[PDB]
């Protein structure tokens, strides 16, 4: 049919990546075993039995995130290939993952990638997950995006990556992974997508209510966002939107992609008694700066060309009167050169809940994927924390030891300093 | 009593009106920004042009 290859790197690729499968293993009716007790064939392939497997690799650099997978109950699920571990782990150092340990196991994951590849009769994308923190999310990925780029090319490569919080963090060596990252993300990269963990949390503990969340939960939500991505491709809808769609229509710019994420509606199921949970109050739920995934308000933006992903008992009549409002919305900016500004979408199958869930079931759900200039914000913290230290060049010999040289320093630099002219130059009008 | 007239000012013990406690209660606004909120190095922070090529 229609296929879709997913690639996990890094803690927080992989165990993002078993929080997906969960949801579409349940989703579509297949017990963990591969087992049963439609669109199967974009997410998996059929055996020579009654057992499926999934299109999917989990790479890391360290053994000890894989291994649970490997004891776990979803081990048989599993072809024993695409679990690829390594010895030992980048240690947060984007060199060590990029040249000396990175190409010790660079071309034993590009062949088993191609592999599946050639079992995806109808091939259309790659799906790709990064920590930017991480040696491994940031150095090894930089170095599969590279041969990606030469090996496939015209075809559409999206990300869903976690952004460096404004203010919680967790490496101190954290601004230097993701700037020399961001470099060989801009030219190589088709589309990627921005979350933190921080706007994560504020939400979990706000809509939801859980007074103490873990990844966990987090992991749960980010894999409702994909599931309402892909439904399009699998189960029946009013109005169909493929990836190469998101691609044209999203970004104005080559190096203007990255957008921004937003789900309604978000909520604790009781208090999910009180109300019904219309058309027009999910599409306002949307648009709060409170609901945005990512900590940077719109306000401080604006608005380029908007998708919108309804799911459910969504009708098209009342999609246009909703989206109608919210152009009245005199909260919300779009730039000028943007009249039309919308990409509509509607599937009739609603969420999934999965046991020991998080959310509700709710009958309708409106996903949202929005390019902004408010991201501008967050380029200009991560540049301001780079220059501190690299001023005084406080972790460089680490990197330079490494196998890096110093001069890809500045150049990456340079590359983000034009990225921010990028941006405000597209900000302004005539 | 002119000396007099001079000793008792017309302030009245209108004096040491402000106390430790009230200046402590007292609104503070807000000052200007550190200089390390400021740090963008000099040379990066002065380009001048970019990459996107949105004229004609
Ligand atoms: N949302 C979410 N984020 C995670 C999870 N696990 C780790 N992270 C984020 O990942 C970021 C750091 O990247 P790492 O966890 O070190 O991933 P890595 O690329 O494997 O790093 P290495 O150990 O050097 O290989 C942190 O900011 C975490 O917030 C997770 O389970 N869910
Ligand atoms: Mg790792």
């Amino acid at each position: 049919m229609r296929e879709v290859i997913s690639i996990h790197v890094g803690q927080a690729g992989v165990q993002i990546g078993n929080g997906c499968w969960e949801l579409y293993c349940l989703e579509h009716g297949i017990q963990p075993d591969g087992q049963l007790p439609d669109a199967f064939n974009t997410f998996f392939s059929e055996t020579g039995a009654g057992k499926h497997v999934p299109r999917a690799v989990f790479v890391d650099l360290e053994p000890t995130v894989v291994d649970e997978v490997r004891t776990g109950t979803y081990r048989q699920l599993f072809h024993p290939e695409q679990l690829i571990s390594g010895k030992e782990d980048a240690a947060n150092n984007y060199a060590r993952g990029h040249y000396t340990v990175g190409k010790e196991i660079i071309d034993l994951t590009l062949d088993r990638i191609r592999k599946l590849a050639d079992q995806c009769t109808g091939l259309q994308g790659f799906l790709i997950f990064h920590s930017f923190g991480g040696g491994t999310g940031a150095g090894f990925g930089s170095l599969l995006l590279e041969r990606l780029s030469v090996d496939y090319g015209k075809k559409s490569k999206l990300e869903f990556t976690v952004y460096p919080s404004p203010q919680v963090s967790t490496a101190i060596v954290e601004p230097y992974n993701s700037i020399l990252a961001t470099h060989s993300m801009i030219d190589h990269s088709d589309c990627a997508f921005m979350v933190d963990n921080e706007a994560l949390y504020d939400l979990c503990r706000r809509a939801l209510d859980i007074e103490r969340p873990t990844y966990t939960n987090l992991n749960r939500l980010i894999g409702q966002v994909v599931s309402s991505l892909t439904a399009s491709l699998r189960f029946d809808g009013a109005l169909n939107v493929d990836f190469t769609e998101f691609q044209t229509n999203l970004v104005p710019y080559a190096r203007i992609h990255f957008p921004i994420c937003s789900y309604a509606p978000v909520i604790s199921a009781e208090k999910a008694y009180h109300e019904q949970l219309s058309v027009a109050e999910i599409t306002n739920s949307l648009f709060e700066p409170a609901n945005m995934m990512v900590k940077c308000d719109p306000r401080h933006g604006k608005y380029m060309a908007c998708t919108l992903l309804y799911r459910g008992d969504v009708v098209p009549k009342d999609v246009s009167a909703a989206v109608a409002t919210i152009k009245t919305k005199r909260t919300i900016q779009f730039v000028d050169w943007c009249p039309t500004g919308f990409k509509m979408g509607i599937n009739y199958q609603p969420p999934t809940v999965v046991p020991g869930g998080d959310l509700a079931k709710v009958q309708r759900a409106v996903c949202m994927l929005a390019n902004t200039t408010a991201i501008a914000e967050a380029w200009s913290r991560l540049d301001h924390k780079f220059d501190l230290m690299y001023a005084k060049r406080a972790f460089v010999h680490w990197y330079v030891g490494e196998g890096m040289e110093e001069a890809e320093f500045p150049e990456a630099r340079e590359d983000l300093a034009l990225l921010e002219k990028d941006y405000d130059e597209v900000a302004a009008e005539s | 009593k002119a000396k007099a007239k001079s000793a008792r000012r017309p302030t009245f013990k209108k004096a040491g009106r402000s106390t430790r406690a009230s200046r402590g209660h007292t609104v503070k606004p807000a000052p200007p920004p550190s200089e390390a909120e400021t740090f963008k190095m000099k040379r990066f922070k002065n380009i001048d042009h970019y990459k996107i090529v949105d004229y004609w």
